[PDB]
């Protein structure tokens, strides 16, 4: 928006991409938003699309993609998918060149031997960041029914710094002994 | 809408609502360790847990979250829950064909 | 402003210029773009038929591009684009382009001028040629070329000369083929040189097929030069070939229309069975001249076989696509264009016929007539001529039918007929008759001889002679087989007599042997009059209320219920509120009749309900008299429900509404009344009731200055009718006798003398026997009451 | 509304108009079919080749005049051409969903090459147009033969 | 000429053959119409199927024919003639999220095929398309979103 | 690839009967957006759309029968109301009381409509011809003549100079108010019209009569653009959109659909009334369309711009 140009922004989910719209017509100016049947705003500057309509207005001229920077390919680990991964390769390959590409993804190992795809077959440079350690780490507790009335035991066998416990398993393991579908 | 202000407690929620929305929460809960995607009945894999594991935390409004499994049918089996908590996501494959 | 231009947006292009025009005046470029938006705008104009807008704004390019050349004329594109503007105006239909150029562009400066077509086209070409002359280039040589075969064209199309127009053909192909050998590899340049060689004047038709073919090789993605080829071959006896040719021009571009009208052509040819389907989809595409008569000739071509309306073909296209509008839009854009051609003009009229759009189908007729006198003058003149009488006849203006019923041999029956039926609306009975006799002489299709035959009745019996309409129906009636129409109008002369002793053998023998009439509600309403003849006014209903039993659909036939339960023997209120609302719910379009009826019998009931909102007669009149502020009727039961209203209210004792509208009323059901065609008794009944009753109101709101002024008013146009002056006495004896006082005998007497003038009339005497009992005389006021009692009973 | 015998009375005897003898049918009337296939002949125009480009003064710049130029990028459309100095489109128009028109160029490829350095102005080839004519349609096996016709301006 | 001669609250039911991606059967309370433009559809994709693995393409005539799994069709056919949502959930033991899903998706197919009749030249399957798309959308089935406006 | 539609608000019962005319008018300079609305009662009441609903504002009321047409002027705060009643009694909009009174029967006014410039308040009589008022300044300066039948609908080109009245019967009159001279005479339909309107910059004139059909005309001639026929019942308004794209007709089908003129095409149709739709207007910067019907509701709709 500050430079003039145009963005699209799009993501594989069709129901990922009305939320998304909120929240960018909230945070910003002008976001339109086009499906197989709504249209709003197509002239908004941050159009948010399902990839098989960029691969449908990619085959005609369509006159948008005159104006385009960047195209920001949101969750782009659904290429594994069998049944529509066939269109992120449809469009990676068709855009024109003038066009500069944001993939976020979902901290896969391969990321250079993707990155080097994209990289050689337009022939910009591409830069790959990968990070770790997401903020707010998360404790994988085990939940083993006893004394229902009350009483509620929690084992750990995972905590926040990534050390399996192998103690609590058999420990949970143990206190399930001792004991011996809708009711319960 | 009312799950992102707060005003609803407990989510019965299903896979779609694993992928389609973010809306994080305090205290993700599971129910099970296998799943039916191709009549096979398989296990879970380790790609996947990580995505709802990861919806647990929120962001300063807590110190950490806390996922609980909620084994009861059986014992947890720990042989595979090892590669089930930890492990690599996924490689990168590319299913490129030919349509009309 | 220019990048908006390129984008289309022309107005804010438009705009933009505007704005910088205001500050700065010799600023070319704007005025460059000014007269390029207008140009495009004109074009745009002309894809669509509407030449007027396009003349207009080709005007107006010209007013920017000489005003541009005035500052700056060595620039070439200027002088190209004035010959654009100028020349794009082909094919415009003459007597439309008065263009008022002015200024340089015609030499010497001198005021303005006034130009027609050829004349501007001429400008066009001398326009390229000052612009070639100073910039030597193809395209303006091309230009220059296409211009000088649109001069040839024009000049050929309105038949001013042949054979002295060779040199401009001449010069239009040096003009083209200096273009295309300057630059061989554009398929612009063959293939405007294929179309000029083709012309019917030059005729040389290898060099035009070399060209296509030339064209087609530059650059394979051409679809104007295959459809080029298809009409080249179409029109030389090849079918096959030229549909090939189509298809492959459709192939390469779905949307572009000389290929589909190629494409119908080829199929009416061939004679195939999906050849209006084409058309139609030619029609919806873009609005070209020869799709456009294919269409409508093929519509009025399906309306006329009368074996179809079962066949979803028919119901479905015509019923259901709305074709017969489409139709008449194609037509008149159609021939606005073209305007030198009959056939269009008589479709134009038959299809405006059926969607009883009649004022256009007479102007449409009339302007054939025009077309059609010096060239042919055999049936077609006729034709048209009796068409145009009749639909003239069929709306007013009957001398002018009759003087073009004059204009025609009367030898055929259509022609007499309408002459006939033309002379009987006027008047002239006795010629009517004679001309009747005259078709009856030629005579086949022995249904028309019975129709023929009760005309002679029908007509001859306004002029009284009852009997000879009597036993010339009889003798109607004793052809082979009845036709459900003599029968009727038996009845009907039955009922203008009385006695009706005939009227019932007529109805029994229409019942007896006939079915095939639809109508069901004409039967019901003849058999009710019979009836009512007699005087029984109760089994009236009772018939009606079986018809109704018979065929519990048809909404009239509650409606007619709900009128006779309203008229005659009103007892049965509740029901006849009921059959209203009923006859009201099962269609929309008996709106009018029906809440009129629901609300006069709401009226009647009185206030038998439980003082339920939106249900009273008030709030149904009031719709009704929304749906059709037209009628009489409504307008007086608005006033007979504003006084019930307030007499109600009064009851109940919470307050008097509605109080001073009456004038306002009577003058509005006086004015409807105004323009009613003949009910004449019905008409004087309502006028009169409309009086009576707001002289009334007015007595009892407390007005009477303005009832006496009024009825003052009334007596001072016609001598003196025994109803009017009893309102006048009523008028005047309201202040006394309000505050008691005595009374002298001679004005007793004079009342009681006004009151015995119009007798007949049980109120008049209630009123009389109440100021008997005001004044005191009481034994008088019970002998005018029984009086009353008797005359109301009788 | 006014009583039932009147109202018949009208309804029948008021006049022979409403009799099926005077209806818009009871003529069968005809037309006649007259095609005209030589007015689908279509002859398109020739762009501009001229623009009238602003001049810029080689220091400071500030528009001295107006200097008209030759366009250079025409005889390019949307539907026959893939760059981006086309013509935008045909106008306001369905984003997609639009068969007939080209896509951009993919990225990875750029396939120019060629001089064809002639660069003349008067360059009339000399063609025959009546020696010999070409005709066969490209796609077809047989074309049509027409019979050849028998039978250099200036002015000011 | 299979589409074209049917009424236009049938052709809807017809093509919801394609989309409802639900467990599928036969039917019995259906018109002889239906029954038989059912036959029509089949008979076409057994077509297009044998002529598929007469070509060298490795998938069998029943692979290619099975995705067409009817059990829809009276559920739509009812729909588009004025039936209210509660008549549709007793109907049939189908969640009522997955019948609204197969409605909103073929409320955009009956609307690209109008984009299409009018280019193949059947000025006839768009008159139809035009109706049974504007009479199966009315009500909570197409309720507008929350968060969209 | 059309927009989102949708409803916004639905006012459950607004009056106590049916609603016969309805006008938006955003007359103020600053955030007013008032609706005015008249009904088969004496009420006026006049709503304003706040932030997301209609808050009631006045109730005022003066007249003895139903109201027939409703009218809001642009540039002041003002408004009128003719009914049965045989009153023009136009109201102040502010303070909620009435202004003036102008006697005038049902052979005198049908229908109200203000001036570009809310000046003159011209109506359509009985007789034929259009009397046309002066608003602030008394009554009846002159009325424009047209030899016809019972006149319904009275519209104004928003420029000047143009002046519409559909008949009983069908035919159109077109008057210039430069002259007052009929510059020509469309034949239009057979039904009667009971609705017109020209749009913005005034080159294009929509009638909508009573067999279904929707005529377009092109005013400065009298060609006809085509017919628009996708009703089923009769059409009761029709509200031309300010740019010169769409427009949305209301029929006794108990539907409310909106028409584009570029192809003459029916984009989308509105299916939520029970009963016969009376009137519809935009607002505005046209993104909002108001319907009120027979049956006692005002559903604000949303039609994004």
């Amino acid at each position: 928006q500050k430079h003039m140009t145009r963005t699209i922004y799009t993501s594989p989910i069709k129901a990922l991409s009305n939320q998304k719209f909120r929240d960018f017509r909230n945070t910003f100016g002008d976001v339109g938003l086009l499906t197989g049947d709504v249209q709003l705003h197509p002239e908004a500057s941050c159009l948010i699309m399902t990839t098989e309509i960029l691969r449908s207005m990619l085959y005609s001229g369509s006159d948008v993609i005159r104006d385009l920077e960047w195209v920001i390919f949101d969750e782009v680990h659904y290429i594994n998918d069998v049944e529509r991964g066939v269109v992120w390769e449809e469009v990676l390959i068709m855009l024109p060149d003038h066009v500069s590409i944001i993939l976020l993804s979902a901290t896969v190992p391969n990321a250079l031997e993707f990155a080097d795809w994209i990289g050689r077959l337009k022939r910009r440079q591409i830069y790959v960041i990968s990070t770790v350690t997401r903020p707010v780490p998360l404790e994988h507790y085990l939940f083993t029914g006893n004394s229902s009335k009350t009483q509620g035991e929690l084992f750990l066998l995972l905590d926040s710094r990534g050390a399996f416990h192998t103690k609590g398993y058999y420990a949970a393991v143990e206190a399930k002994k001792e004991r011996m579908g809708p009711a319960q | 809408m009312l799950f992102s202000r707060g005003l609803v407690k407990v989510l019965f929620a299903t896979e779609t609502f694993a992928m389609g929305v973010n809306m994080p929460a305090r205290t993700v809960v599971f129910d099970s360790m296998r799943k039916h995607d191709g009549s096979t009945f398989r296990d879970l894999l380790p790609g996947e847990y990580v995505q709802m594991a990861g919806r647990a935390g929120r962001r300063g409004l807590d110190p950490t979250g806390t996922v609980i499994l909620l084994c009861k049918g059986r014992v947890p089996e720990m042989a595979d829950l090892h590669r089930m908590m930890m492990g690599k996501p996924s490689q990168l494959q590319s299913q490129f064909r030919l349509t009309y | 402003a220019a990048i908006q231009q390129i984008l289309g947006k022309y107005k804010e292009a438009v705009a933009q210029y505007q704005m910088i025009i205001k500050k700065k005046e010799d600023y070319v470029p704007a005025l460059k773009g000014l007269g390029e938006c207008h140009l495009m705008m004109a074009k745009a104009a002309l894809v669509d038929y509407l030449d007027g807008k396009a003349v207009d704004y080709i005007e107006k390019a010209l007013e920017y591009f000489t005003c541009a050349l005035q500052h700056r004329a060595d620039v070439s594109c200027l002088w190209k684009l004035a010959g654009d503007a100028c020349t794009c105006l082909y094919a415009v239909a003459p007597s439309k382009v008065n263009v008022h150029v002015l200024g340089v562009l015609l030499g010497q400066k001198e005021g303005k001028q006034v130009l027609k077509k050829n004349e501007l086209l001429h400008l066009g070409g001398r326009c390229y040629g000052r612009a070639l002359k100073l910039m030597s280039t193809s395209n303006t040589w091309c230009d220059l070329g296409i211009n000088y075969y649109r001069q040839a064209q024009h000049l050929a199309e309105t038949g001013s000369n042949m054979n002295d127009l060779k040199e401009l053909l001449e010069k239009s192909l040096h003009c083209l083929k200096k273009a295309v050998r300057l630059d061989s590899n554009n398929h612009l340049y063959w293939n405007a040189l294929g179309v000029v060689a083709c012309y019917s004047g030059i005729g040389n038709y290898a060099l035009a097929q070399h060209c296509f073919i030339k064209s087609i090789q530059s650059e394979q993605i051409n679809a104007v030069a295959w459809t080029n080829l298809g009409v080249l071959y179409l029109t030389n006896e090849n079918i096959e070939q030229a549909h090939e040719a189509f298809k492959m021009a459709q192939s390469l571009d779905p949307s572009y229309l000389m290929c589909w009208i190629g494409q119908a052509l080829i199929a009416e040819a061939v004679g195939s069975y999906d050849t209006m389907d084409l058309f139609r989809h030619t029609t919806e595409l873009n609005m070209h001249t020869e799709g456009a008569l294919g269409y409508a000739y093929w519509v009025c071509t399906t309306l006329q076989d009368k074996s179809n309306r079962e066949t979803e073909l028919y119901q479905y296209n015509i019923l259901q696509m709305n074709a017969i509008p489409a139709a008449q839009v194609i037509l008149n854009k159609y021939v606005e264009r073209i305007q030198n051609y009959a056939p269009a003009f008589t479709m134009l009229g038959y299809l405006n016929e059926h969607l009883q759009l009649k004022k256009e189908a007479a102007n449409a007729y009339q302007r054939a007539i025009l077309l059609l006198q010096t060239a042919e003058d055999q049936d077609t003149y006729n034709v048209a001529i009796r068409n145009y009488g009749r639909l003239l006849c069929s709306t007013g203006e009957y001398d002018k039918a009759i003087q073009a019923f004059k204009s025609t041999p009367l030898e055929v029956l259509e022609d007499i007929i309408g002459f006939a039926l033309a002379l009987f609306m006027k008047g002239l009975y006795k010629e009517s008759s004679k001309a009747y006799e005259r078709a009856l002489s030629i005579v086949e299709s022995e249904q028309d001889k019975a129709h023929i035959l009760t005309a002679l009745a029908i007509t001859e019996y306004k002029q009284g002679k009852t009997d000879v309409a009597k036993t010339l129906l009889f003798k109607c009636s004793i052809l082979k087989e009845p036709t459900t129409e003599s029968l009727q109008a038996l009845c009907a002369l039955g009922l203008a007599m009385q006695d009706a002793t005939l009227s019932k053998a007529a109805l029994n023998e229409l019942l007896k042997h006939i079915k095939h009439k639809d109508s069901n509600y004409q039967r019901c309403l003849l058999t009710s009059a019979i009836y009512a003849l007699q005087g029984r006014s109760v089994a009236v209903q009772k018939q009606i209320s079986k018809a109704v039993h018979s065929n519990p659909g048809d909404p009239a036939l509650w409606s007619l219920l709900s009128r006779v339960v309203a008229q005659y023997a009103q007892r049965n209120a509740k029901g006849g509120v009921v059959a209203g609302n009923v006859a009201h719910i099962l269609d929309s379009n008996h709106g009018k009749k029906a809440l009129l009826y629901t609300a006069v019998n709401q009226l009647a009931m009185g206030s038998s309900s439980a003082e339920d909102e939106k249900n009273t007669a008030l709030k149904t009149i009031q719709k009704a008299a929304l749906l059709s502020p037209g009628d009489p009727a409504i307008w007086a039961g608005l006033m007979a429900a504003c006084h019930a209203d307030d007499k109600l209210a009064l009851v109940n004792n919470t307050q008097p509404k509605r109080i001073d509208l009456y004038l306002a009323l009577l003058s509005a059901v006086s004015a409807s009344i105004k323009d009613e065609k003949f009910f004449e008794n019905y008409n004087q009944s309502l006028e009169k009731w409309s009086l009576s009753q707001a002289v009334t109101g007015l007595i009892d709101t407390g007005r009477i200055s303005e009832a006496e002024t009024l009825c003052t008013k009334n007596l001072k146009s016609n001598p003196d009718q025994p109803a009017v002056i009893l309102l006048l006495r009523q008028v005047q004896c309201k202040p006394l006798l309000e505050s008691q006082k005595p009374l002298p005998d001679a004005v007793l007497e004079e009342l009681q003398k006004t009151v015995m003038s119009n007798s007949t009339s049980v109120p008049a005497w209630q009123w009389l026997a109440h100021v008997y009992q005001s004044q005191g005389m009481m034994r008088a006021a019970e002998m005018c009451y029984r009086k009353s009692l008797q005359l109301a009973s009788q | 509304a006014p009583d039932l015998q009147q109202e018949a009375e009208q309804l029948f005897l008021s006049s022979p108009a409403w009799l099926p003898l005077h209806g818009v049918e009871h003529s069968a009337r005809k037309w006649q079919r007259k095609t005209d296939p030589w007015s689908l002949l279509a002859v398109l125009g020739a762009p501009v080749p001229s623009d009238l480009q602003a001049q810029r003064h080689p220091t400071t710049g500030q528009i001295l005049g107006y200097k008209e130029v030759l366009l250079e990028n025409t005889n390019l459309s949307a539907t026959t051409s893939l760059s981006l100095r086309r013509p935008p489109g045909p106008a306001s128009q369905s984003l997609w969903g639009n068969p007939t028109q080209y896509p951009f160029w993919p990225g990875g490829m750029d396939e120019p090459t060629i001089t064809d350095l002639n660069t003349r102005e008067e360059a009339e080839e000399e063609i025959d147009f009546e020696k010999d004519l070409l005709t066969i349609p490209p796609g077809f096996k047989k074309g049509m033969d027409f019979a050849p016709k028998d039978c250099a301006p200036g002015l000011l | 000429n299979a589409l074209s001669t049917l009424r236009p609250e049938e052709i809807a039911a017809l093509l919801s053959g394609l989309v409802c991606q639900s467990p599928g059967d036969a039917g019995d309370q259906l018109p002889n119409t239906l029954k038989q433009g059912i036959e029509r559809v089949r008979a076409v994709a057994k077509r297009i199927g044998e002529v598929q693995v007469a070509c060298g393409l490795n998938q069998t005539v029943e692979e290619f024919v099975g995705e067409l799994n009817f059990g829809l069709v009276e559920v739509v056919y009812e729909w588009a003639r004025g039936m209210p949502f509660s008549e549709l959930a007793g109907l049939s033991g189908t969640p009522e999220g997955l019948v609204v899903r197969c409605i909103q998706r073929l409320a955009e197919m009956c609307r690209s095929l109008r984009g299409a009749a009018r280019l193949v030249g059947e000025p006839v399957l768009g008159a139809k398309m035009e109706t049974a798309a504007t009479l199966l959308r009315r009500d909570i089935v197409f309720a507008a979103s929350l968060y969209t406006q | 690839m059309t927009n989102q539609y949708g409803i916004l608000f639905k006012q459950e019962q607004a009056h106590d009967d049916a609603i016969w005319s309805v006008a938006w008018g955003t007359n103020k300079k600053e955030n007013s957006e008032t609706v005015v609305t008249g009904s088969l009662d004496d009420l006026v009441k006049v709503w304003k759309w706040r932030d997301e609903r209609l808050d009631l504002q006045w109730s005022l009321e003066g007249h003895q029968l139903g109201v027939v047409s409703v009218d809001i002027s642009h540039t002041l705060p003002i408004a009128a109301s003719s009914s049965l009643d045989a009153h023009i009694r136009l109201w102040d909009l502010e303070n909620g009381k009435q202004i003036k009174s102008i006697d005038a029967g049902p052979v005198d006014a049908w229908t109200l409509a203000f001036s570009p410039d809310s000046q003159y308040l011209a109506t359509g009589t009985h007789v034929g011809k259009v009397n046309i008022f002066g608003v602030e300044s008394g009554k009846k300066e002159y009325s424009l003549d047209t030899r016809g039948k019972f006149i319904l609908s009275i519209a104004y080109s928003p420029d000047g100079k143009y002046l519409a009245s559909g008949a009983i019967d069908g035919i159109i009159n077109i008057f210039d108010i430069a002259t007052g001279k009929l510059l020509h005479t469309l034949e239009g339909h057979a039904m009667p019209i009971r609705s017109l309107t020209f749009s913005p910059d005034s080159q294009l004139l929509v009638t909508a009569s009573d067999d279904g059909y929707i005529k377009i005309y092109d005013v400065q001639h009298a060609n006809l653009a085509g017919t628009l026929s996708g009703h089923a019942s009769w059409v009761l308004n029709v509200a031309f959109c300010p740019d010169d794209t769409h427009f949305v007709s209301s029929s006794s089908d108990k539907s409310v659909k909106v028409w584009d003129v570029g192809t003459r095409t029916c984009v989308h149709t509105f299916f939520d009334h029970q009963d016969q739709v009376w009137g519809v207007k935009y607002n505005g910067n046209g993104s909002k369309i108001v319907s009120v019907g027979d049956d006692q509701e005002i559903h604000i709709y949303d039609c994004p711009i």
